[PDB]
């Protein structure tokens, strides 16, 4: 239906060590494409999806010539931020950014996204009216004065409302086979008696395309979150997603709880309950 | 498809 | 400013001794990036273990999937061993076929 595009960067520095790290990764919304690693011999934007391997030759000159601007970028951004913090020159520090777009099921814009984070905290964000900045301290406020001055948002905002959603629509077309379908999960419960008077009730979600699910513990038909432990979704290793929902239960009681799977791939949501 | 990202902090 | 890796264990496909598998290590909410990941067997580290390309979520934690392909064994114990700043010592998480 809807879907999305991001690039994500981070920018390491290594005193002594040389010059600082960067990597950067493309995605369409839970696959990645491409990957740029600045330590790598290949010194080239990297397909990372079969798909984005049909791009011409002219593609991956000028990709690489963008993420390589980027890295020289961050490599700036990083002194300029020590400058503006007084940090020591001889400690590692982090650069990361986003962005990217939003688009509906005729591949239309819906939102933009273009950010920075300075050691793992919120430094500045554009804005969803892709005209103004989030500053989050005092120093994201001057780049913040920096960037309305010189109109650099236009710059963003045509980025974001063109060429992002021409080539979020263009890949989801040419890895349509992969980027368009839906793996609905492979559910099942499971029991694991801890005493006489409990057990843990477990019910599993496997295999299943995009990572977007939901699973919910109900007791009588009631909603349950008491006793409820709810892993982390986490990837397959093949493309698919797998996550898990356990209720620690009283023996006996087990078949008063149900486990509810909410998945863009279910025609329905499932409603599992243990059968012995 | 890449940004141009070129402003400085 | 710095957040420990969560640690998930655990294989792409359910576990039947004799058969070829994956056997993953997913690290993430961490921060900063540097982190060390082996996967044990036995308690001895596997050499060709592949990892994805360091990615982050919303929140701006990193993210990573360490990965081999193992034959999993009645016999055979697998772990993944985590090292971090946040971390006093490395962390063994023991694979649990059931988590």
């Amino acid at each position: 239906g809807s879907h999305s595009m991001r690039y994500f960067s981070t920018s390491v520095s290594r005193p002594g060590r040389g010059e600082p790290r960067f990597i950067a990764v493309g995605y369409v919304d839970d696959t990645q494409f491409v990957r740029f690693d600045s330590d790598a011999a290949s010194q080239r934007m990297e397909p990372r999806a079969p798909w984005i391997e049909q791009e011409g030759p002219e593609y991956w000159d000028e990709e690489t010539g963008k993420v390589k601007a980027h890295s020289q970028t961050d490599r700036e951004n990083l002194r300029i931020a020590l400058r503006y913090y007084n940090q020591s020159e001889a400690g590692s520090h982090t650069l990361q950014m986003m962005f990217g777009c939003d688009v509906g099921s005729d591949g239309r814009f819906l939102r933009g996204y273009h950010q920075y984070a300075y050691d793992g905290k919120d430094y500045i964000a554009l804005k969803e009216d892709l005209r103004s900045w989030t500053a989050a301290d005092m120093a994201a406020q001057i780049t913040k004065r920096k960037w309305e001055a010189a109109h650099v948002a236009e710059q963003q905002r045509a980025y974001l409302e063109g060429t992002c959603v021409d080539g979020l629509r263009r890949y989801l077309e040419n890895g349509k086979e992969t980027l368009q379908r839906t793996d609905p999960p492979k559910t099942h419960m499971t029991h694991h008696p801890i005493s006489d008077h409990e057990a843990t009730l477990r019910c599993w979600a496997l295999g299943f395309y995009p990572a977007e699910i939901t699973l919910t513990w109900q007791r009588d038909g009631e909603d349950q979150t008491q006793d409820t432990e709810l892993v982390e979704t986490r990837p397959a290793g093949d493309g698919t997603f797998q996550k898990w929902a356990a209720v620690v239960v009283p023996s006996g009681e087990e078949q008063r709880y149900t486990c509810h799977v909410q998945h863009e791939g279910l025609p329905k949501p499932l409603t599992l309950r243990w059968e012995p | 498809t890449y940004q141009w990202v070129l402003k400085n902090l | 400013i710095q957040r420990t890796p969560k640690i998930q264990v655990y294989s792409r496909h359910p576990a039947e001794n004799g058969k070829s598998n994956f056997l993953n290590c997913y690290v993430s909410g961490f921060h900063p990036s540097d982190i060390e990941v082996d996967l044990l067997k036995n308690g001895e580290r596997i050499e060709k273990v592949e990892h994805s390309d360091l990615s982050f979520s919303k929140d701006w934690s990193f993210y990573l999937l360490y990965y081999t392909e193992f034959t999993p064994t009645e016999k055979d114990e697998y772990a993944c061993r985590v090292n971090h700043v946040t971390l006093s010592q490395p962390k063994i998480v023991k694979w649990d076929r059931d988590m």
